[PDB]
């Protein structure tokens, strides 16, 4: 994907300070809370009945860490998101049956978490660079759907 | 909101559908699966092959529901109550998909009702499907 | 734009049966009727007071011919839509200020029109091919927005 | 719909915005114009540069409308009647844009109210902005 030098540096710089374990858990937990329909993919995760239950669920935090970790990998290959995510794209379609619209929801929830965690440092221009990145990632993940 | 003329248009167009409601419902689903493959993510348990009984059966349940809503166009919320709970608590279909099915139902109706599918009826049907979609996704959160 | 040879043929073949002027007027009139917000760009066109006034407005009809003529020429360049529509993309953004969402609405109204026009010949597979094309064109027209 | 806890959450959060509501409204618009460039198509007559007084002025009007909505959370349609008319009959902003502004407002709140922006509050605010959005586009057609 296409990022200006300014956008790439804003992206890269912020990510250097993100604890993936921590943000990953928060991002997935908030998704399940704000968009409860998404719980349809995690029936075996335990108790997701309340925000507190969702947020302290170890299975949620574990999964959260896995997802953002794969997300961190694509950040290293911004020039070829589609090639980077082809295998997971096919997995998510063929085995998991996840509607790609959910990739977009997660992308928006992640932006919210970054703004929450970073405050004032997450400026309008920084957000803009991240918005382009999560849409890119969402597109790369839906690419092999059929 | 559906104006009084909207309700008259829907009732008139749906009336013509009549007995083909179930075959139209199956066609609209087939059009959706082909045009918008991501919608298949919700039917991994189905034989989605052309003319499968599973699709014909589902298509008929979908049309019946539509028939109930036209019949109770003044009180959809109460009429689709049960359907609204199932979609909100079990199925949990992302709302985007309702807009794709609605589009395929309009295309189907267009392909089958040359005489009745005027600009005004088209507008009324679009609004009606949007209303149904809103009622069905209303208890999500 | 990636279409199988089968899909391209389905597109080409039906198109050969279209009265561009007629379908153009119908599609633009129907957009204006079904999605009234779109009238925001056409206040100088005169009377758009009712479905009949819209469908019968000579300015609406002329604009539809113009829009579908361009669309039509684009069907000759399925392999280079971005290239084919780059200048129009710029115009629509910089001078016309048209939210690209409207290209998507028109594309769906166009498919409904073709269905109405062709009846049974507008099969599920023919619709799917046209769906890809209308999305392709919408994307190409939104490409230069900034 | 907005449950009693939702209403409680919104009033709490909004309460804390307090006097900064206008500054947050401007920040939200700026976020929107940078993140979703297509939204700029509705303000061809504005200076959209960082610090623009037009944006700041517009931000205060938006924020003031939201304050009015929170105050009348139980009777939004009537409170926002004039604004629904305006958007439906004059401005005619595609409904998709409301989702983009709503997202940017959430981002702004997150960035300014760390303590208050809990997952529960986040969910209630999202539902509230969707409700305002719905009211604002309810008379389009
Ligand atoms: C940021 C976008 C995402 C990325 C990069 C991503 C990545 C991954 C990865 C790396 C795995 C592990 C594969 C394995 O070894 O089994 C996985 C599994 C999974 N993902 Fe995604 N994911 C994303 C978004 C989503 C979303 C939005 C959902 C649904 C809301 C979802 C649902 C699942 C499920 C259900 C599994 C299987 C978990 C299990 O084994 O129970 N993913 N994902
Ligand atoms: C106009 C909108 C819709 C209507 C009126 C509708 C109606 C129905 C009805 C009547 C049923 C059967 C309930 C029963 O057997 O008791 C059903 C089930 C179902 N619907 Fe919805 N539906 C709509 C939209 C959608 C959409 C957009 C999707 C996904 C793309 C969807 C996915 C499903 C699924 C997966 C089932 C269960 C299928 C089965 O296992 O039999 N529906 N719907
Ligand atoms: C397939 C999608 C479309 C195509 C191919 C297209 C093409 C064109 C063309 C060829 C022109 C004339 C350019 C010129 O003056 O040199 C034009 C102008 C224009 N278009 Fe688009 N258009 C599309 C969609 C839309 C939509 C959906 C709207 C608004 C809802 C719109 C609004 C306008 C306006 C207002 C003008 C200027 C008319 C005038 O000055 O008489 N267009 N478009
Ligand atoms: C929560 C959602 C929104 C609220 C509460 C809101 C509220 C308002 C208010 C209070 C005004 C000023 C009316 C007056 O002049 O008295 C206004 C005008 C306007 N709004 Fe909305 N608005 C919302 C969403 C949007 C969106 C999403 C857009 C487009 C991206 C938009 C575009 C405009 C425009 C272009 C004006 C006129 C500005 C001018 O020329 O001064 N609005 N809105």
């Amino acid at each position: 994907m296409h990022l200006t030098p300014e956008e790439k540096s804003a992206v890269t710089a912020l990510w250097g300070k993100v604890n993936v374990d921590e943000v990953g858990g928060e991002a997935l937990g908030r998704l399940l809370v704000v968009y409860p329909a998404t719980q349809r993919f995690f029936e075996s995760f335990g108790d997701l009945s309340t925000p507190d239950a969702v947020m302290g669920n170890p299975k949620v935090k574990a999964h959260g860490k896995k997802v953002l970790g794969a997300f961190s990998d694509g950040l290293a290959h911004l020039d070829n998101l589609k090639g980077t995510f082809a295998t997971l794209s096919e997995l998510h379609c063929d085995k998991l049956h996840v509607d790609p619209e959910n990739f977009r929801l997660l992308g928006n929830v992640l932006v919210c978490v970054l703004a929450h965690h970073f405050g004032k440092e997450f400026t309008p221009p920084v957000q803009a660079a991240y918005q382009k990145v999560v849409a890119g990632v969402a597109n790369a993940l839906a690419h092999k759907y059929h | 909101v559906l104006s009084p003329a909207d309700k008259t248009n829907v009732k008139a167009a749906w009336g013509k559908v009549g007995a083909h409601a179930g075959e139209y419902g199956a066609e609209a689903l087939e059009r959706m699966f082909l045009s918008f493959p991501t919608t298949k993510t919700y039917f991994p348990h189905f034989d989605l092959s052309h003319g499968s009984a599973q699709v014909k059966g589902h298509g008929k349940k979908v049309a019946d529901a539509l028939t109930n809503a036209v019949a109770h166009v003044d009180d959809m919320p109460n009429a689709l109550s049960a359907l609204s709970d199932l979609h909100a608590h079990k199925l949990r279909v992302d709302p985007v998909n309702f807009k794709l099915l609605s589009h395929c139902l309009l295309v189907t109706l267009a392909a089958h009702l040359p005489a009745e599918f005027t600009p005004a009826v088209h507008a009324s049907l679009d609004k009606f499907l949007a209303s149904v979609s809103t009622v069905l996704t209303s208890k999500y959160r």
